[PDB]
């Protein structure tokens, strides 16, 4: 409890780790260690009754996150691992169930069958793009098809449990933790033209409450980079 | 492996016509079914389609206020209703099955709708 | 020179042979390998992970996330069925599109067992009981709570634990996995009484698959271009 | 939209010669063109589902070509059964637009 | 019954992936096919269970011929020889049948006459990376990744023919070898629409029924 | 990635170096090619990085045919056999198709019928010196050096044909083997003009730009 | 006789095979070898020798020996650029026609570093200072002497040594090798003030070349005869 | 390559030969055997059991 | 891959004409560009050439005192100026691209220059 990293300190109280492997280190590249490893906390989203989902593309959320995000423009290459803490704080009078998946190389699908979605629809900086419970019509030129039962990938949304995941059940559980290694085909990549991870949160059983309780539940995502190293001079 | 439509009809201007396009030979709730209108003077004109697995329809802007494409899973048919007929609404209507995102592989035989008094 | 003799089946192309072949690009010196996490050696370890089952198809929930949620409400009748689904394979049953059920469709004969995990996604203040009966092949679907009790069953108390596992063989009547109200749902004030139940499926032991074929779920008329 | 212009709308030739029907777009449609054939009794079917590849079951007397805006069809040996009406349809933008018809006729 | 579900017993199968014809005298007839597995729907669904693949390649070409109708006067022709040129990724590419890009020394080709065993050839793992990536969330145009580009194949006659037109059709068979697979992935549910991208139209989760009981 | 830049990985590639046709009944049709690497510009620039080379030689001949238009009345011909005569440097040389210089016992030849594998043959390092000299500053006529002369190849039909003229075309593929190279040399900048000598027309050093900053 | 069986790919001519072949002239007894000076085993040792770079192309110096000379005159401004050239490969840059840059054009991908040696070919009585800045890929070309100072740079005093080396990676923005006046050129009387600067290039470590192809610098329409 | 020489009787199909043959379905992993009672190794042990003789044919 | 010339012109005897020959499809400053004159009564006549990479020109002795071949690298064109026209200077002028030291592989379409009053 009450772990710290640099000048940031969170407190916790089981951890599912990657594919059984731990994040480890690799011209001659050197590493940043003091300037980077701290808990970057994205702002909280509100889980209402008519919610559908959220997703964050992972090396895009920390693009404007300060002294890690200023390292993005000075460096052309690099490899990174992550550790994600997701916690929603409801009472013992609310009910629901979330699924917290982390998808490597999650290509999204456009709404028009001939184009490909524009950059402002794939990911916003530290803002959650949110799923929809309808179809996006084909008259939209460059928009991501956000049918939540296909998860934007053309697949069955129940079979998303093959990735590393954790079920947040409000009856029994309170938070989630995910340790994700560096998964890529090349050892160092372009970091402006590649989002090699995607964190989704999908409410399978929707929120319900009685009249008098709070009409929302906030979900707080905390990302901590591990094994951050770059190719440079 | 083929589609079947209804027969040709007749109606007064101001009334409503409803066609059908019964599909057989495949899983009906996989592929989207379309509707194309052939006026005898010009080429074909697109109307719209219906995703049968979700009943989501999307019409061309030239025919938005009139047509209503429905479908039913039991008899594996698909309909189209034309409201507020005018003298320009006398044409031949086909139903297609769009596959591979642009290619209309299977077509119907077409029903002739005429407006008269 | 050396005397040789050509047998029948010599200049033929059997599409499933294992012969040597001359390399098109020698002297190329390909890129050496790399430790990438998550290597797969067999298809059965993809089958042995959990996946949510759409038990609530019901003709209008299939284009929604409501296909997975089994509804629970505090009724007034003494004993009533919650759900029930057979285990007859192929004939559009609910275990078909899952993560295990689409790997078994690449094979002609298979045999093994099934882990069926349930999860009560309701309030933390609620209390109830359920039956989980399994009718073996030969016995009919039980038409009452009482004769469903006399078979193999697990009494699932919700307030004690929130997950109950029922292991069951599956092979290529054939079975039923019905579930019954034992008691009602008792709830405090200012707590909602309409709860849900999810259901996961997996493979318990190792299966036995033979005679690989092609799946019926994907087809094609024209080339993708 | 894209207005496909089949400017002729009436061809005439004998049997055995080489006929070309042309479809001209309004902008670049990037090799997404389809060629359909409507028989006079009403039955419509797909012939060519790109610029230049044939549908399965359609004989090898048909061929297509083109790049950018201008596109073309070719029938090298005209037969009796090929007397029908022809359309072109792009599959690039929304909504789908069809070209005008083109009726063939025996010359003399 | 234990080894039938392994990776090599799943993917090392031969499959027809392309089929084209070409005539000799037309000055438009010569074949062309870029090597990718995204054309046929039954091979694409097996390779898209995994994110990163790494395999050798092995191709076999079944070439036949036909006698297209000539004018008259005693067609008798000798045997025909075909050329199958492989262009490595980042090489010259022909624009006509008669071109200097056929004769280049770094594009390996095979020659074969009619009436023998079909011409097999094998290509190793050719990529700068360490795995072919079936799914690429990023830009190079969205989701393309030119790093897994395996090359291009071109085919033509080498015999000049005078009395009779001859068209020839070639079917290419495709076989992975020594397959390694990483990071499994759920199987596709919707139908495939295009080749390059992963676009779709939304579909139901399963086949429906009347009641939950 | 360490051995791709070696000498054997640089020069041991096959390359088409000659292409000629010949008819049977013409009494002018028979092929002829003196073995040298100074005809094609892409092979010549690789061998001219070094002053002295020493390699084995290996040739392969792809011979096809055609049925030239005859008069009438049921052309049916048996298979054709070709002769590929190699003349060592300092040997007799034919002047017609029918000649006594074909039948000499010291000019090794290969015979080959249509419909088989193409006729490879291999020639060792044949020279009186110890290396082929790509550049020779001196006289024997300026800059010729008859000491690196590898021989001559002649080709003809052996079948006498009566009813139909047949023309045949042969492409020769050229492959060095076990290459040794001495005294490196800068690569050529201007374009090649002639075959025998090193004459040129002067050209700029590089492509130009607008400013030094 | 012995039973054999012919596999597919039998009577074919793949142009890149390594098979045996019968010798045309046996019993010839070829000439034995000889020690000749200057044997080459690899193409990279041709790359690792120096070569003069034409940094002063300037649209009229290419047909002259003035393409290699970088002019230096004693100006009046406080800080000014002498030269500058990018490292973007292929797109008609100055390192293309050199002794290293024409060997790397026979290969599709390469990576390594670059030795850039300068030489002040001026009078022995002259004194001055220069900057030698290297902008890494991502950072722009520096528009001033001051922000070019804050990057990687070498202060080159001419009167102390007449050669300064600046090592730099090169791989297939991409970089700039700009150079700046630090001080003016101080010269005695009866000595000219217009001097020159040459620039050599080499490969420092071993490169890594893969996927050999053909060069675009030489082409042909008709056979040379 | 290696020099070989084809004898007469090479590309023929003698119906009573014992040559190797490529398998149509490899990687199939056939069903293993089982103890079934009553295995036969030779045809003479079928002959060495008794059988009733029709000695009284007599046309009806 | 082809060359383009200017259009046909007209001038008085004593004035000056200047043609052009714009090349496209290759590196313009590699191959030398030539100029051939075709009088309608006889065969072709050689004029001269210009090495574009050094602007070095060399004329035939029959046309030395009049023609001036220039070139520019920017627009990738090549010119020829005819001074002091006479009645014998009415012909068709081509531009060629000499390659392999004697062979004119690519030619232009030719411009007709006439002298009149």
């Amino acid at each position: 409890r009450s772990i710290t990293l640099g000048n940031s300190t969170i407190t916790t109280q089981n951890v599912v780790v990657g594919y059984g492997v731990w994040p480890e280190y690799l011209d001659q590249p050197t590493q940043p260690d003091v300037a980077t490893c701290r808990f970057y906390t994205l702002e909280s989203v509100q889980w209402m009754k008519n919610s559908a989902g959220w997703w964050w593309k992972l090396p895009d959320a920390l693009s404007q996150m300060g002294l890690f995000g200023q390292n993005m423009q000075y460096h052309y290459l690099g490899r990174t691992g992550y550790t994600i803490h997701v916690q929603c704080n409801a009472s013992k009078f609310h009910q629901g169930c979330l699924l917290v998946v982390c998808v490597p190389e999650a290509e999204m699908g456009c709404s028009n069958l001939n184009n490909t979605p524009e950059f402002s629809e794939l990911s916003g900086g530290d803002s959650a793009r949110m799923f929809t419970d309808t179809q996006v019509g084909e008259s939209n030129a460059k928009k991501v098809q956000t049918a939540v039962w296909n998860a934007g990938m053309g697949v069955g949304v129940g079979n998303l449990t093959i990735f590393p995941h954790q079920w947040i059940n409000l009856r029994t559980n309170n938070s989630a933790t995910l340790v994700m290694p560096y998964i890529n085909s090349v050892p160092m990549d372009n970091m402006f033209r590649h989002n090699n991870l995607t964190l989704m949160i999908i409410p399978f059983v929707p929120l319900n409450y009685s009249e008098g309780s709070s009409p929302y539940v906030p979900i707080t995502v905390t990302i901590a980079p591990m094994c951050a190293e770059y190719n440079g001079l | 492996v083929q589609l079947q439509q209804s027969a040709a009809e007749l109606a007064r201007p101001g009334a409503s016509v409803k066609m059908s396009c019964k599909a057989s030979g495949y899983t009906f709730t996989t592929y989207t079914m379309h509707w194309v209108k052939q006026r005898p003077g010009q080429g074909l004109e697109w109307i719209g389609y219906i995703n049968p697995s979700s009943r989501y329809t999307e019409y061309n802007q030239k025919f938005k206020d009139k047509t209503t494409l429905t479908a039913d899973k039991s008899s594996s048919t698909a309909y189209m209703q034309l409201s507020s007929l005018t003298f320009e609404d006398s044409a031949v209507y086909y139903c297609a099955r769009r596959s591979e995102a642009d290619r209309f592989v299977y077509w119907g035989q077409g029903t002739l709708v005429t407006v008269s008094a | 020179g050396l005397p040789v003799m050509t047998t029948p089946g010599s200049t033929q192309f059997l599409t499933s042979d294992d012969f040597q072949s001359p390399s098109a690009m020698p002297q190329f010196d390909v890129t050496p390998e790399m430790q990438i996490p998550g290597r797969v050696n067999n298809l059965m370890e993809i089958a042995e992970v959990d996946s949510v089952v759409p038990v609530n198809n019901t003709e209008d929930n299939v284009s929604s996330l409501k296909a997975y949620q089994i509804p629970v409400q505090s009724n007034s009748d003494n004993g009533k069925q919650v759900f029930g689904f057979p285990l007859q394979p192929g004939a559009n049953n609910v275990l078909n599109r899952t993560l295990l059920g689409e790997i078994l469709n690449y094979y002609t004969h298979w045999s093994g067992s099934i882990k069926l995990t349930f999860m009560f996604c309701g309030s933390a203040m609620a209390t109830g009981k359920f039956l989980l009966a399994y009718s073996p092949p030969g016995a009919g679907v039980p038409k009452n709570r009482k004769d469903a009790m006399l078979g193999t069953h697990v009494i699932w108390d919700v307030g004690l634990q929130s997950s109950c596992v029922l292991c069951v063989p599956w092979i290529s009547a054939a079975g039923y996995v019905t579930c019954w109200y034992q008691t009602n749902i008792v709830v405090p004030a200012d707590v909602q009484s309409s709860c849900d139940i999810l259901c996961f499926v997996s493979a318990c032991n190792d299966f036995s698959v033979r005679m690989l074929k092609d799946t019926p779920f994907i087809r094609q008329d024209t080339f993708y271009q | 939209d894209i207005q496909m212009t089949q400017t002729k709308s009436s061809l005439s030739a004998s049997l055995g010669d080489r006929v070309t029907i042309s479809c001209r777009a309004s902008q670049d449609i990037s090799n997404y063109l389809n060629w359909y054939q409507q028989k006079p009794d009403g039955s419509v079917k797909l012939l060519i589902y790109y610029t230049s590849t044939l549908h399965s079951g359609v004989p090898s007397r048909f061929s297509g070509s083109g790049s950018g805006t201008d596109y073309s069809l070719t029938i090298n040996s005209l037969e009796q059964e090929d007397i029908a009406t022809y359309f072109c349809q792009q599959g690039n933008t929304f909504p789908f637009t069809f070209g005008g018809g083109t009726k063939l006729e025996i010359r003399r | 019954s234990r080894s039938e579900s392994s990776i090599e017993n799943f993917l090392c199968r031969s499959a027809c992936v392309y089929y084209a014809t070409y005539t000799n005298n037309s000055k438009k007839g010569f074949a062309e096919w870029v090597i990718n597995t995204r054309q046929v729907a039954q091979l694409r669904r097996k390779l898209e269970l995994f994110t990163y693949l790494r395999f050798d390649l092995e191709l076999t070409f079944v070439i036949t011929s036909a006698q297209q109708p000539s004018t008259a006067s005693s067609v008798d022709a000798p045997v025909q020889t075909h050329q199958i040129m492989y262009v490595p990724p980042g090489g010259p590419v022909p624009t006509k049948v008669k071109d200097y890009a056929w004769q280049t020394s770094t594009n390996p080709s095979v020659f074969w006459t009619e009436g023998n065993a079909p011409p097999r050839m094998s290509i190793p793992f050719i990529s700068i990376g360490n795995a072919y990536s079936c799914f690429y969330d990023g830009w190079t145009v969205y989701g393309i990744n030119t790093l897994n580009n395996m090359g291009t194949l071109y085919m033509r006659h080498v015999n000049e023919a005078g009395q009779g037109p001859i068209k020839s059709t070639v079917r290419i068979y495709f076989k992975p070898k020594h397959v390694k697979a990483w990071v499994p992935r759920p199987p596709r549910l919707c139908q495939y629409e295009k080749q390059k991208n992963v676009n779709f139209s939304p579909i139901g989760v399963t086949t429906s029924r009347t009641d939950i009981i």
